[PDB]
RNA sequence: UGUCCCAACGUUGGGCCCGGUGAACUGUACAUUCCAGUGCGGAGUCUGGAGACACCCAGGGGGAAGCGAAGACCCUAUGGA
RNA sequence: CGCUCUAAUUGGAUGGAAGUAGGGGUGAAAACUCCUAUGGACCGAUUAGUGACGAAAAUCCUGGCCAUAGUAGCAGCGAUA
RNA sequence: ACCCUCAGAAGGGAGGCGAAAUAGAGCAUGAAAUCAGUUGGCGAUCGAGCGACAGGGCAUACAAGGUCCCUCGACGAAUGACCGACGCGCGAGCGUCCAGUAAGACUCACGGGAAGCCGAUGUUCUGUCGUACGUUUUGAAAAACGAGCCAGGGAGUGUGUCU
């Protein structure tokens, strides 16, 4: 009579004390929008970022307010560069072969969106069996 | 009429912006502070050149406008606006919460605030508010 | 054209449309705004002391240079828009049919929605000096109106 | 000749207006111009081997 | 002899209000400013103060070094006529 | 990093592809991905190629659109109707 | 189609077809600029590169993020005391000891708590910094030049030879 998420939602992978460490600095630390330069200014111009490269750019020159400048000293620590906020390391699935190999305690599992309804029920009932989490599960009434 | 004054301050003969000073200081901790006998608050250096320079203010002017006190009254006031960020929201706030008056409109004497207070009997050179006031053409309501 | 912009229970509610009127775009938002909430019975007498000269629309958003009306209350600036006004008694003429038609009291009912859409401009063209010409076009309204049992 | 076939010109200055060469109040041939030529198409000369 | 002293009154069409019709110029953004200062030495936007409740109607045009025109002057180009 | 099309290898889609709108996650970032809605037929990945391959600008081009504004004009003419 | 409305072969209402009519005629999809109505936040005593980073208010269906808060305790870099005891200094105050102690960012463990609640998103408030962008320029916020806004278009290519 409710809604029920297929798959070992709750899954938590293990991880070294290191890595949690990391991962949880990852998550306190965060890092800038690093939007482009006065994109909030014009709408013709996004917020995907460009260099700023005017002479005279404020931001260009670092003037503290115009905002971040991407540089490497703000990459994501080597360690936990790229997993999901629960610490799985993702794995980007489009049938049921490619759950082979997949650690359900160290990866969790994404299924390609195109994926059609019949397809996911059979990964996500033999995903759940291996052990591994479905990041995106289907919602079934129970 | 009727203001929950925290603190009440005796300006006579008193040494204006040092009072002002304080006055602005604790307004802007949060107290509310009504000033008393500005009348009777005093001002050092040659009367001729402090009248000067506040028949100055008197007379500077123009569309936009320059309206400056002349009653002992509003002269304090506009001092210790002086010492606020008027035109920010706590600093209105503290102003506001701060009034100065003609006498004493209340039953306790205020109190005078420390090294605030000269000697006349070390100190001729100084002038009071009120006469100032009257040198401006204010009227004498006190 | 337009399609109606809110949701309307069948059971109590009627509804009207206008398509493509040659009318003021900025009359119509007025008077809409103007008789929104009102009797169905109510806006047709008011629309018609409009087109009379006695009741006057209050002219809100584009009022640049028009006088004040001493019979706006809590504004200045309006006008009396009659070919609008017209357009909107027959928008309501056609409603208040309707909803008789369909069992209701038709003229007791509440405007609970009424706006007015810009749906294009038919085109004209203006000779000018210095052999140049220049648009002189003709707003394309719609209009949308629901009727409401009290 | 794509683009090219047009004796559009530009008026110059004075009608506070790009110099973009127009014909029939139409601007032509140039890149920048809709129906103008294309700057570095593809070309039979190229030697694809 | 209203050119002037020195302006007045009047006439007609406008102007103002209402119905209908219905453009153009112009627009980086923000924008209630004023006095000063500063700055590429001619600032609504910087700095310091002052002033400033919002909206609207009419006006004569002080300012936006107002709008209009890639300066005709002047010089430069191994330019043109 | 991303775009077009070619090839080899290998996948997804009417149990709903692309696109679009809003929204969640990753990457320092170019950008990648997921969810919901819409849509109703196509769409990817990896590798090696391909090139009329990336825009905020050029008084840029073309189209659309907002303010301007319910504003100017619909009075002036020896034919005031 | 039929019926009601209307000056009406208009339009509108009700209805019918179809998987769909938000496929109804320049009718696939249907972006942005933008318009109407409307919801959330702000709002008629107040200041202007419109933001960035901090931190508050208010607002939030599910999904795709799930964290967050307080007691206490563990760990604890640089830094690092109050009080008190003694001894100096005209004085403000300093020295020795108590002590590299108490304290000390992050992180963790037990217990307790939150589900608009944490993140995130919308808007608004406060703090810090902050006079666009690109170009010309020794020097541009510039009273130097360009653009009204958006979308789409818009600029190192080919052959020959040389290196
Ligand atoms: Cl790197
Ligand atoms: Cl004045
Ligand atoms: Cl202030
Ligand atoms: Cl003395
Ligand atoms: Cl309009
Ligand atoms: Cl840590
Ligand atoms: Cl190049
Ligand atoms: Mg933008
Ligand atoms: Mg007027
Ligand atoms: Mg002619
Ligand atoms: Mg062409
Ligand atoms: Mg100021
Ligand atoms: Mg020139
Ligand atoms: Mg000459
Ligand atoms: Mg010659
Ligand atoms: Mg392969
Ligand atoms: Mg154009
Ligand atoms: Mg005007
Ligand atoms: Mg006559
Ligand atoms: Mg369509
Ligand atoms: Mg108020
Ligand atoms: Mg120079
Ligand atoms: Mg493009
Ligand atoms: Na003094
Ligand atoms: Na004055
Ligand atoms: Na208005
Ligand atoms: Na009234
Ligand atoms: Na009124
Ligand atoms: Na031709
Ligand atoms: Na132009
Ligand atoms: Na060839
Ligand atoms: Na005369
Ligand atoms: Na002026
Ligand atoms: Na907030
Ligand atoms: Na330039
Ligand atoms: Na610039
Ligand atoms: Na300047
Ligand atoms: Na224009
Ligand atoms: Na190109």
């Amino acid at each position: 009579t409710e809604l029920q998420a297929r798959g070992l939602t709750e899954k938590t992978p293990d991880l070294s004390d290191e890595d949690a460490r990391l991962l949880t600095q990852r998550h306190r630390v965060g890092k800038p929008q690093f939007n482009r330069q006065d994109h909030h200014k014009k709408k013709r111009v996004s917020t995907s970022w460009r260099k700023p490269r005017g002479q005279l750019s404020k931001q260009r020159r670092g003037i503290k307010g115009k905002g971040d400048t991407v540089e490497a000293g703000f990459r994501s620590p080597t360690a936990v560069r790229g997993k999901h906020p629960s610490g799985f390391e993702e794995v980007r699935v489009h049938n049921v072969d490619d759950l082979e190999g997949v650690d359900g305690d160290t990866e969790a599992v994404r299924i390609a969106s195109k994926v059609g309804a019949r397809k996911r029920e059979r990964i996500e009932e033999e995903a759940e069996d291996a052990g591994i989490r479905v990041l995106n599960p289907t919602y079934v009434e129970v | 009429a009727e203001f929950d004054a925290d603190v009440i301050v005796d300006a006579r003969d008193c040494i204006m912006g040092r009072v002002a000073s304080q006055v602005a200081e604790q307004a802007l901790d949060g107290e509310t502070v009504a000033v008393v006998n500005a009348e009777r608050a005093v001002i050092t250096g040659r009367e001729e050149q402090i009248v000067e320079k506040y028949e100055k203010r008197v007379d500077i002017g123009n569309d936009n406008g320059y309206f400056y006190p002349k009653r002992p009254d509003g002269i304090f006031k506009r001092t210790i606006r002086g010492m606020l960020p008027h035109k920010k929201q706590r600093g209105r706030e503290a102003f506001e919460s701060v009034r100065v008056y003609l006498g004493n409109p209340y039953d306790e004497d205020g109190e005078v605030l420390d090294g605030t207070s000269l000697d006349r009997l070390s100190n001729i050179k100084f002038v009071t508010l009120g006469e100032i006031s009257e040198t401006l053409g204010a009227n004498k309501t006190w | 054209g337009i399609s109606y912009s809110v949701e309307a229970d069948p059971d109590t509610t009627a509804k009207a449309m206008l398509r493509e009127r040659q009318m003021s775009f900025k009359h119509s938002k007025a008077i809409a705004r103007e008789i929104k909430g009102k009797t169905a019975g109510e806006a047709v007498d008011y629309l018609e002391a409009v087109i009379e000269g006695d009741q006057p629309v209050p002219f809100k958003q584009h009022n640049s240079g028009v006088g004040h009306k001493s019979k706006v209350d809590g504004w200045d600036a309006g006008r009396y828009p009659e070919k609008a006004s017209k357009a909107f008694l027959d928008l309501l003429e056609n409603a208040v049919g309707n909803a008789d038609h369909q069992g209701f009291d038709g003229e007791a009912m509440t405007i609970k929605h009424v706006a007015a859409h810009k749906v294009g401009e038919q085109q004209g063209r203006k000779p000018r000096a210095m052999g140049r010409a220049s648009a002189w076009n003709s707003p394309q309204v719609d209009v949308e109106l629901i009727l409401e049992e009290p | 000749y794509a683009g090219l076939r047009t004796p559009a010109e530009s008026f110059g200055s004075g009608r506070g207006q790009a110099h973009v060469p127009k014909l029939d109040g139409r601007a032509r041939r140039v890149p920048q111009a809709v129906k103008g030529r294309s700057a570095h198409p593809p070309k039979t000369e190229k030697d694809r081997s």
